[PDB]
């Protein structure tokens, strides 16, 4: 980013040292920002580095105009005088002056961009932990840059073809465009009402899938399975995903780990696959593919499979304790009611295009022996409670009773009968008793066993019973196959008292973060308002140049819906970031536009019938003013097309922040040209 | 998140039981503690393990020593032997390192 | 009671506090043990009602364990409920009585009686078989359940005779467990009630909504015949302050 | 400094078994708490400090 910066600004300028000039803003807002947050107490990750990027090129274009400024002021004086006559007075006099001509604009401008994107820090929970490095760097960068600008900038700039073409481009568009004005505004506001149409097909999602090296297998199953058949499970499984040319290593683990932040029983598979590194594949098979291909590799009937990366799907499991993306809880008091509509929610949802599978977790899915220990029998014979289901608790259990040490290790002791008295029910009640009396009897003449069903696990959230529901759906949108399943089960599944039924796992976050983001732009308009009216001290302007926003808006989404992103918490950002630089173009162009208006035709007007030196105010105003606008719309773009066409690690955020802002600075800068000057015109009179 | 993890250990009794026993009682005390967002809670044929998360911007101590008073306080009403012990300082997205 | 200095954190107290419980523990008696108090003062008793029945129906025991069974636990779900007590009822207690002559009769002496009635009361069930095709989990009954199980309890066997149980010694009964406290309505007769209790340095307005919400609410759960009537609630004085405040400030 | 003792009684245990079933998970625990410099800890005939 910063080498295709520097590239443009010396090829838009001709000139090596004012290059440098205005590259150096770039290195030293870098130390600012990083001694900033060092003092805060942050790390660099991912997002701190991206909030830098974006900055880059919004802390460029302030030190970049005012050295355009100065070599237009010293192209003037020279040639008002003769050449190989110049001194070091009268050059610095000349440029502190162009400087000083330009800089509070500038300045307001960098201050509009940091007090506008300042507003995001209200987000709260997960996605304001994720938002909160990316929003702190981007403010500390973009202040320094500032504080650079309106302080350093100066001095350094003091010790040390294309532009044609653009104004023979411009001419004949400005001047048919003054002509009329009126039809130039109507064909805007139709130009704002097109943005209807991309609107409907972009989808929907609560943040792009950040792809690692790795990836979790966690199916679902019944928790009818023994111990040896589940090894047996996991090696043929394990054998088959090793299958696959892009795995390295795979080790699969069933039950628990010897702590207590692991609650996985038995039955319950949870493999780590290692991909081999991405350059070691032919350069078209994405993740997608691979999850693919290992879907359709490891059918293996009797588990739904799932495939999510490791640490998105440890936080989802803490944030909310559902795996999956998309989950389905179902509470209540009565277990029989939840688990029946669990299973009517689940065999509803799997009809659903979207959905790739859908299981329900069963809450009477236990198998239990009761043994009704009659009491009476029991005495007949002289035997408490306790002696006769002491015959069950160490014989046919085999609890603990000590524990041995050795040096600094500690191995427990057990005690229990052979096998050949646990084979069945039947030899349970053909268990030899040794009673008190010193008799033999069997345990069918004191207790009454038989088999039934009943709870296997108790989940309760809120000291609540809740029933879980699993959604695996990896083709159709995430918002999309929500609504359709809410649609689904709201039409051809009945209520029962007693019970309800939420959406949860992303789409809470989702929901959250969609209603913060529409109450958070009244605040972004309100300040940019302010800092305009702090520039330009009135309400007309300031309202002109903050009417250009909806063009970038449209402009992003339109670029959003061509390169297939959705909509999401990322896409949110880089509008609330893209509204302040469109804001900041404005603001230059009407700065311009004004200066111009303001030093020739002040005299002509109060003559009525006298508008044809009001259109050579503005040719002027668009014939010195094309270079700065143009010079600032290129490295912005440039500063962004990286992170946008990268592809690399965590590239997804980054890229999905960068689009709209791309978007929007092809659209806002490319309609305010001709939207600004008529406007202005048409204010004046 | 801040999360507080506690680990009860009931030997060989009927998930109902250990359910009723010493799951509901955590659960419902546990969801008086100052800042507690939600209390999730799941109890097996031998173990009970409760999930408090708190809410945004909680010291991840002052939370541990706030739950450290309501056990405590809910010690007295457990079962003889059961002793309810609290969990690491380290959650699920804690696994750094993993070998064979 | 110990009350600490001013400005002090309502919780650096307890913490403070638990380290010197825990430094003191060591020295006590055998059984006796130290228990740290809830996180609310005298001055929280914010709302209290009272379970009255005018029907002469339910008696006084169970509305006492309806309250504390049901209601403790619907209530103190609130979010800064700091605790909530009962008052008054009558707290149902297995009474075994033994006579004199009868158990000199049969020459046994009360430590055996004890060590048979305190040890029938444990359900633990610790092993897991295979049926052959998954998983079987082992339960073990064990629990009390009814009164004739009292009396179906035997203390000692006597080889190859009718031995002797707990019905032959002391005959069982249900009754009221030693009152510690006593509540009463206007003039009617003794009631059951509840007091809910604040956590220090919350408002006491929402808390009180939101019992009312629930109290409400739960008004169809509640036995036939069985109403709540409050006896006491701040939110009027509250109401009431801030009116007249409102009113002078406009005037 | 900021020092915190923990003594522990092990009525008459050899200094070698009371180090191996106190004194060691006690040294070892207390290495994890959140700003411990260092942990001594010397284990006698019948205690244990930390």
């Amino acid at each position: 980013e910063f080498i295709v910066v520097a590239v443009v600004c010396a090829l838009f300028l001709w000139h090596v040292r004012s290059a440098l000039v205005a590259i150096i803003s770039l290195p030293l807002g870098l130390c600012i920002a990083f001694i900033v947050m060092h003092f805060q107490g942050l790390n660099a990750n991912i997002m701190s580095l991206g909030g830098i990027a974006i900055a880059v090129g919004a802390m460029v274009d302030a030190a970049i105009v005012m050295i355009e400024n100065a070599h237009k002021r010293l192209e003037e004086w020279q040639h008002q005088h003769p050449d190989a006559t110049l001194d070091n007075k009268t050059r610095w006099q000349v440029i502190t002056d162009a400087s000083v001509e330009v800089g509070p604009a500038l300045f307001i401008s960098l201050l509009i961009i940091t007090l506008s994107f300042i507003p995001i820090f209200t987000l709260e929970g997960q996605e304001g932990r994720l938002f909160g490095p990316l929003a702190f760097t981007k403010t500390y960068a973009m202040a320094g840059a500032a504080l650079l600008a309106i302080v350093v900038i100066p001095i350094l700039m003091g010790y040390w073809p294309l532009n044609r073409f653009l104004i023979r481009v411009y001419h004949p568009l400005l001047l048919k465009v003054l002509h009329w004005p009126k039809t130039t505004l109507l064909v805007a506001a139709l130009s704002v009402l097109t943005v209807l149409w991309p609107l409907n097909k972009v989808g929907g999602e609560f943040l792009p899938q950040i792809n690692e090296g790795d990836l979790l297998y966690m199916p679902s199953t019944l928790p009818g399975i023994s111990a040896a058949e589940a090894a047996s499970m996991l090696q043929k499984t394990d054998k088959l995903i090793m299958s696959v040319p892009e795995v390295a290593r795979v080790f699969g683990k069933t039950g628990k780990a010897e702590t207590a932040t692991d609650s996985a029983p038995l039955e319950m598979v949870e493999t780590t696959i290692q991909l081999k590194p991405q350059e070691q594949w032919r350069p078209g098979m994405t993740m997608d593919k691979i999850i693919e291909e290992l879907d359709n590799t490891v059918r293996l009937p009797g588990l739904a499979n799932l495939w999510v990366p490791p640490i998105r799907n440890r936080i989802d499991m803490l944030s909310t304790g559902i795996k999956s993306p998309i989950g389905i809880k179902v509470s209540g008091t009565v277990l029989a009611d939840i688990d029946a509509m669990a299973e009517q929610i689940e065999e509803v949802a799997r009809t659903v295009p979207g959905v790739a599978s859908a299981l329900a977790e069963r809450l009477e899915g236990g198998r239990y022996i009761n043994v009704e220990i009659n009491r009476e029998k029991a005495a007949r014979y002289g035997m408490t409670v306790a002696d006769v289901q002491l015959f069950v608790t160490s014989a046919v259990g085999g609890a603990m009773v000590g524990e041995t040490v050795e040096g600094i290790a500690r191995y427990p002791i057990n005690l229990r009968y052979p096998q050949s008295w646990r084979d069945s029910p039947q030899a349970l009640r053909q268990l030899p008793i040794l009673t008190p009396m010193k008799q033999q009897i069997t345990l069918a003449d004191v207790a009454d066993i038989k088999v039934s069903t009943g709870p296997s696990m108790l989940k309760t959230e809120n000291a609540r019973p809740t029933s879980w529901i699993y959604i695996d759906a990896r083709d159709r949108d995430m918002v999309s196959v929500v609504h359709d399943l809410q649609k689904a089960i709201a039409e051809k599944v009945q209520l029962k008292p007693g019970t309800s039924v939420a959406f949860s796992g992303q789409f809470e976050l989702l929901e959250r973060a969609n209603h913060k983001l529409k109450l958070m732009v009244p605040m972004t308009l309100m300040i940019i308002f302010v800092l305009l009216y702090l520039a330009f001290r009135r309400v007309g302007e300031a309202l002109l140049i903050i009417s250009s926003v909806p063009f970038a808006l449209v402009g992003g989404i339109w670029l959003l819906w061509w390169m297939g992103f959705h909509l999401s918490v990322a896409t949110g950002t880089g509008f609330i970031a893209l509204a302040g630089v469109a804001a900041e173009f404005g603001v230059v162009m009407l700065m311009y536009l004004r200066h111009a208006i303001e030093a020739v035709p002040s005299l002509n007007n109060p003559q009525t019938f006298s508008e044809q030196k009001l259109d050579e105010a503005l040719y002027h105003g668009a014939v010195l003013r094309v270079r700065p606008k143009a010079m600032t719309v290129a490295v912005i773009i440039a500063g962004l097309l990286p992170i946008l066409w990268g592809t690399g690690a965590g590239s997804e955020v980054m890229s999905r922040i960068a689009a709209p802002m791309i978007g929007g600075m092809i659209t806002a800068p490319l309609l305010s040209l001709f939207i600004i000057p008529a406007a202005y015109k048409l204010m004046w009179l | 998140d801040v999360q507080v993890i506690i680990k009860t250990s009931y030997p060989g009794q009927a998930p109902q039981i250990v359910e009723n026993q010493v799951t509901y009682p955590l659960t419902t005390t546990m969801l008086s503690v100052p800042g507690a967002k939600t209390v999730r809670g799941f109890s097996q044929f031998g173990d009970s393990y409760v999930y408090v998360i708190f809410e945004d911007g909680t010291d991840p101590y002052w939370a541990r020593s706030r739950v450290l008073e309501y056990l405590n306080q809910v010690q007295g009403k457990l079962p003889a032997g059961v002793s309810a012990e609290l969990g690491p300082d380290a959650t699920g997205v804690g696994w750094i390192y993993e070998y064979a | 009671y110990v009350i600490f200095e001013d400005g002090t954190d309502p919780y650096w107290a307890r913490s403070r506090v638990l380290e010197y419980l825990n430094q003191v523990q060591g020295k006590l008696p055998a059984g006796v043990s130290a228990e740290l108090g809830p996180d609310a003062t005298g001055v929280g008793w914010i709302y209290e009602y009272a379970l009255v029945d005018r029907s002469g129906k339910h008696d006084l025991a169970d509305l006492r364990s309806l309250q504390d069974w049901f209601l403790k636990y619907e209530l103190k779900t609130i979010p800064d409920v700091a605790e909530v007590a009962s008052v008054g009822g009558v707290v149902k207690e297995y009474q075994v009585v033994i006579d004199p002559q009868r158990l000199a009769q049969y020459g046994i002496s009360l430590a055996e009686v004890k060590s048979a009635l305190d040890a029938s009361n444990q359900e633990a069930g610790g092993s897991s078989i295979e049926l052959a095709e998954a998983e079987y989990m082992v339960r073990a009954s064990g629990y009390l359940q009814t009164l004739d199980d009292f009396n179906h309890i035997v203390l000692k066997a006597s080889e190859n005779g009718v031995p002797v149980y707990l019905r032959d010694v002391a005959k069982v009964q249900i009754g009221p467990e030693m009152r510690r406290g006593i509540a009463e309505l206007n003039g009617e007769g003794e009631v059951a009630g509840g007091v809910v209790i604040l956590r220090s340095g919350k408002n006491a307005r929402e808390v009180i909504a939101a019992v009312k919400d629930k109290l409400e609410t739960l008004k169809s759960s509640l036995p036939e015949g069985v109403e709540i009537v409050t006896t006491y609630d701040r939110s009027q004085l509250i109401d009431r302050a801030i009116d007249n405040l409102s009113g002078k400030l406009l005037e």
